[PDB]
């Protein structure tokens, strides 16, 4: 019979590969606030405590 | 300057729910509720019911 022949085999592109996923990491960068706390305080002065 | 600003959150009422914003579209302009167990109103601008 006819014997049966190796397949050639698939030929291969050699190089150099990056890969990327989608981004889920928030952008951050560095804020200043600035504020001020103002507290008013109503206080009662009994005869022994406050 | 101000000396204190008491912000609460009240109910409407099922009768205020259903006869007037539902019905008509309208709000009462005067807050009855319950609250630390005690009946409280509040009039908007401290004038009469709108």
């Amino acid at each position: 019979r006819r014997c049966p022949t190796r397949p050639e085999g698939q030929n291969y592109t050699e190089g150099i590969a990056v890969v990327f996923k989608e981004n889920i990491a928030p952008y951050k960068f560095k804020a200043t606030m600035y504020y001020k706390d103002v507290t008013v305080s109503q206080v009662w002065f009994g005869h022994r405590y406050s | 300057q101000f000396m204190g600003i008491f912000e609460d959150r009240a109910p409407v009422p099922f009768e205020e729910v259903i006869d007037k914003i539902n019905a008509k579209g309208v709000c009462r302009s005067t807050a009855k509720y319950v609250r630390n167990n005690m009946e409280t109103t509040a009039f908007h601008r401290d004038d009469h019911e709108t």
